[PDB]
């Protein structure tokens, strides 16, 4: 019997064989990049394509389900538009670039005059990142986020390197003008991937500067 | 003050 | 307009008024364009005070 | 100051980067920006239309800014945006 | 041989996917007759096309969403309306779950704005019972940063109705008609998400005169009036617009179904500053006990607004010292701190 | 090129941009050498 | 006074295509979007005609024409005139019922108070003591 079973693995091996060939010759190439815009219940989801076209899929196709989630940027057959492959995202390169690690020392001996508003950061970065334990029993939720206004010339750009540099972090700094880009779903890509690069590293903070450039 | 406003086409 | 065997065009007040700017330009030659081709032409532009 | 507002979207600022672009591989490149009002003026909320398409122009060129030296002729000032007349810039 | 097997039969679901074409997605916009419909592809031309016959004719009403074939072009089936956070409008907001509860001393007048917001919305019989129209409208005028917002935004968390919340001052935009155009969109938005309480923030700017931009105010006030007491929809959505000066607004805006109830919520209550605290100063650990009778008077005509950071701030200087709160040393500081600073 | 897959380090699987086109995941014509397309530079792709 | 109920009333009670218009929807931004705002409500009433539009809080664009000094005042004088022109002009429509309200009265242009326009100009006055006891057994 112990035979038997080996036949129906034979056969088995040559049918798993021959499927991964037909899948294997209509993966094919090249694939028209597009980005899930969303997935209806009633298997199906609703790709709109990088061609600026939108065509829902009744069947995913080869891929898992599950894996696919709304804003995945899945490779799709230029014709049938049927999702082949998930295709990894990576942070591009332009996005890991921003992660510059040369925070020019703007140490607080070098930006003067504003100092309640240096300590002032310091409270709600810097303290909220590094002694996060006491932060969590005392209940005071650390404001995420510090809009720096003022009239130009303040350096704004300045202290914010100093709690860029003088309290370590990454600092992805993401100055808006840079966030205006001729090619559709480009810096909205560079949005969520800057705060989903920002996810994969440690301690650091998401600088925008010049937030006008999409503030508008 | 209240000021109208004309308008282009970025094509 | 009902005794001039004449073609005789309507352009009555904020009709060559256009959002766009050079539009309301272009309206107007086209409009004494419209009216040399089909010459002899009386244009009407009622509400002058508008434009 | 005309080529650098051009009627598609962003091919305005594609210029200005092409232009910068074109001076740091050269050596010793001078940039006079003649008549700086056309791509110059004082930014303002008006997305509602292409003006927008010359602001972000700018803003493409206020970040480009700040071998190279940079010059530029406005015989009205005072419609530069106060960050383009900034000590850090200009 | 197990193994094989689910993944094969998965593999072979995948050979029928790789068979299966794409639909264009697109929306209806019309019903010429029982087969016959005028549809638009999302970035497409707009095609006339059939329902597939196994389809609901009537599902498929003016803005119902399709995804037709790529080649015969006749509508396969429906599909649920796109979502996306493409809305320019604040209704997405959620107030937050915010119990009245947590506003302090404005028993009465929570109980009041209770009364004209909630019973509407909540148990309409009882207006259509007695035979008068519901009543639509708050005015809830106050010193600044007493809490106006937040009862008007626990009021939205009760009823778990959506809320949209309208800074007044910013909608009187320079360009003329601008400014009655938000309102406008305002209103119009209700219509398409019900119920909203429309918070109009302060209502001085936009309710209370020879010059072009003096009657631009007159035309926003005519354009808010007309939407409320308006032919269009009379509407089930409510509106607490509240102000800092009462004087100023005109007469017509307080009027029985056109902005009723002139709540007061004065300077935090003599004894809710207690309340007040004591639903803003628990939360954060202090296990030192309290004097807060000194920091009421050591906190006299205090914004309220400013008794919120009182206690944050005192977690700032117990985020400096140690990183418990044992002393009200700590308020003390703290309420100058939220006087002297906060002036 | 916007990015190099480098799908085993053997099949790269390029990524291009066709400017008004569409962004494709391409691969090389044997023509060329896997080396000499470098990340961010122009590449020439056939219409098919 | 009750002046917009009648006009909701003959709404309900009307075979035409009522077309209910305020008059700060004309005042839109963008020169040339308000005046041809008035060109699409004229050409959709005579389209869809008979039909009646109603121009409620006409005293937003219809104010008398004091001699336009900047763009702003030129802009509310081409709504008017826009105004006037479709409503008896050189296009004359056919079953086209113009139901204006305002709450002034004397402040409205002299063109568009002349018989031919505007030609009733029905007055809603305070009601007196009889006409608020109907008013009152109606609501209650
Ligand atoms: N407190 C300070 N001490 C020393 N230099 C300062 C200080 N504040 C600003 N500067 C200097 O001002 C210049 C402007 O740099 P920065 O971009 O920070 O200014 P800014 O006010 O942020 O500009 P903007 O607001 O227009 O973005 C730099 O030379 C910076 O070092
Ligand atoms: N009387 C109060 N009770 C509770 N919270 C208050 C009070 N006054 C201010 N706050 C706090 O301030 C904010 C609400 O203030 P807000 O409603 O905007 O003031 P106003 O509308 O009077 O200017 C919330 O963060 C709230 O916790
Ligand atoms: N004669 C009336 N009969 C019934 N309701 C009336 C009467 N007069 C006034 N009202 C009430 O007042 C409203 C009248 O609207 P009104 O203020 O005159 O509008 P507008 O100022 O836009 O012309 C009605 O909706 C109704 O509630
Ligand atoms: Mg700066
Ligand atoms: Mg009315």
């Amino acid at each position: 019997e112990v035979l038997r079973v080996t036949h129906e693995l034979q056969a088995m091996k040559d049918k798993i064989k021959e499927n991964s060939e037909k899948i294997k010759v209509n993966k094919t190439l090249p694939y028209l990049v597009s980005n899930v815009i969303e997935l209806l219940d009633v298997k199906c989801a609703v790709i709109k394509t990088s061609t600026r076209q939108t065509y829902f899929l009744p069947v995913i196709g080869l891929v898992d389900a599950e894996k696919l989630k709304p804003g995945d940027l899945v490779g799709v057959n230029k014709d049938s538009y049927l999702i082949l492959e998930t295709l990894p995202t990576e942070y591009d390169s332009r996005v890991k670039a921003m992660e510059v690690d040369e925070r020019p020392t703007e140490q607080y001996s070098d930006i003067g005059g504003l100092d309640k508003q240096i300590q002032e950061l310091v409270e709600a970065i810097v303290l909220p990142m590094n002694h996060k334990e006491k932060f969590e029993n005392l209940g005071i939720q650390p404001p995420k986020g510090v809009l720096m206004y003022g009239p130009p010339g303040t350096g704004k750009t300045l202290l914010a390197r100093a709690c860029a540099a003088q309290t370590k972090a990454t600092f992805l700094k993401l100055a808006g003008p840079q966030l205006v880009q001729m090619f559709i779903g480009d810096g909205a890509k560079l949005v969520r991937d800057a705060f989903a690069l920002a996810k994969e590293k440690a301690p650091s903070i998401i600088f925008i500067d010049e937030l006008d450039a999409i503030g508008t | 003050a209240x000021x109208x406003x004309x308008x282009x086409x970025x094509x | 307009a009902h005794h001039t065997d004449c073609t005789f065009i309507r352009v009555s007040g904020s009709e060559l008024v256009q959002k766009f700017i050079g539009e309301g330009a272009r309206m107007v030659r086209e409009l004494f364009v419209m009216a040399r081709e089909h010459a002899p032409s009386i244009i009407f532009m009622d509400e002058i005070d508008s434009i | 100051g005309s080529e650098l507002v051009q009627k598609y979207v962003g091919e305005g600022a594609r210029m200005v980067r092409e232009l910068f672009e074109m001076a740091r591989t050269k050596k010793a490149c001078l940039i006079f920006f003649d008549e700086i009002d056309a791509i110059g003026g004082a930014r303002f909320d008006d997305g509602a239309g292409g003006d927008n398409e010359v602001q972000r122009t700018m803003l493409e060129l206020i970040n480009q800014l700040d071998n190279i030296k940079v010059l530029m002729a406005t015989n009205r000032p005072d419609t530069l945006d106060p960050a383009l007349m900034r000590p850090g810039r200009l | 041989l197990k193994e094989l097997t689910k993944q094969y039969e998965k593999s072979e679901n995948d050979l029928k996917a790789l068979q299966s074409v794409g639909q264009i997605v697109g929306e209806v916009l019309k019903q010429l007759t029982e087969e016959k419909f005028i549809v638009k592809a999302t970035n497409g031309p707009r095609y006339v096309v059939g329902c597939r016959r196994q389809l609901d004719k009537s599902k498929l009403k003016p803005g119902t969403r399709v995804a037709l074939d790529m080649t015969t072009l006749t509508i396969m089936r429906y599909l649920p309306r796109e979502v996306d956070p493409l809305v320019y409008n604040m209704s997405h907001e959620d107030p937050g779950n915010v119990s009245y509860s947590e506003i302090g001393g404005l028993s009465e007048q929570i109980r009041e704005l209770r009364e004209v917001i909630e019973l509407p919305l909540t148990n309409p019989e009882l207006f259509q019972r007695v035979g008068i129209i519901p009543p639509k409208g708050c005015l809830l005028y106050g010193p600044p940063g007493t809490g106006k917002t937040l009862l008007a935004r626990a009021v939205a968390s009760q009823l778990d109705c959506n809320f949209l919340k309208v800074v007044s001052s910013s909608i009187v935009d320079k360009y003329i008609g601008e400014s009655a155009r938000l309102i406008r969109e305002m209103f119009n938005y209700a219509r398409d998400h019900q119920p909203c309480i429309i918070f109009m923030d302060e209502i001085d700017a936009i309710g209370g005169e020879g010059t072009s931009a003096d009657r631009e105010i007159q035309r926003t006030l005519m354009e808010l009036l007309n939407q409320m007491d308006g032919f269009d929809t009379l509407h089930r959505v409510k509106m607490i617009m509240a102000t800092n000066r009462p004087d100023t607004l005109d007469p017509a805006l307080l009027r029985p179904g056109r902005l009723d109830r002139k709540i007061h919520i004065d300077l935090p209550n003599e004894q809710a500053r207690l309340d007040i605290l004591k639903i803003h100063a628990g939360p954060i650990t202090k296990h030192g006990e309290i004097d807060y009778e000194a920091i009421v008077k050591l906190s006299d005509g205090f914004n309220g607004a400013d008794l919120r950071n009182v206690c944050t701030e005192a977690g700032m200087f117990a985020i400096r010292a140690d990183h418990d709160f044992v002393v009200q040393e700590d308020f003390m500081k703290a309420v100058r701190k939220v006087a002297d600073s906060k002036k | 090129c916007t990015k190099i897959i480098n799908a085993d380090s053997e099949d790269p699987k390029y990524i291009i941009n066709v400017k008004q086109f569409a962004k494709f995941v391409v691969d090389l014509s044997d023509q060329v050498a896997p080396t000499d397309i470098e990340e961010g530079m122009r590449v020439g792709v056939d219409r098919n | 006074c009750g002046k917009t109920m009648l006009a909701k009333a003959v709404a309900h009670h009307t075979t035409a295509a009522f077309i209910r218009v305020v008059g700060s929807e004309f005042v839109q931004k963008y020169l040339g979007e308000g005046p041809r705002m008035v060109r699409d409500v004229f050409r959709l009433a005579k389209e869809n005609a008979p039909a009646i539009i109603f121009i409620d809080e006409i005293d937003a664009i219809a104010t008398k024409r004091f001699d336009a000094q900047t763009g702003a005042d030129r802009e509310v004088q081409r709504i008017l005139l826009e105004l006037l022109n479709q409503m008896d002009g050189f296009d004359q429509n056919v079953n086209v019922k113009v139901i204006m309200a305002t709450n002034r009265a004397d402040t409205l242009d002299p063109a568009l108070l002349r018989p031919g326009r505007l030609d009733r100009k029905i007055e809603f006055p305070l009601p007196d003591r009889r006409q608020k006891r109907l008013i009152f057994s109606t609501i209650t």
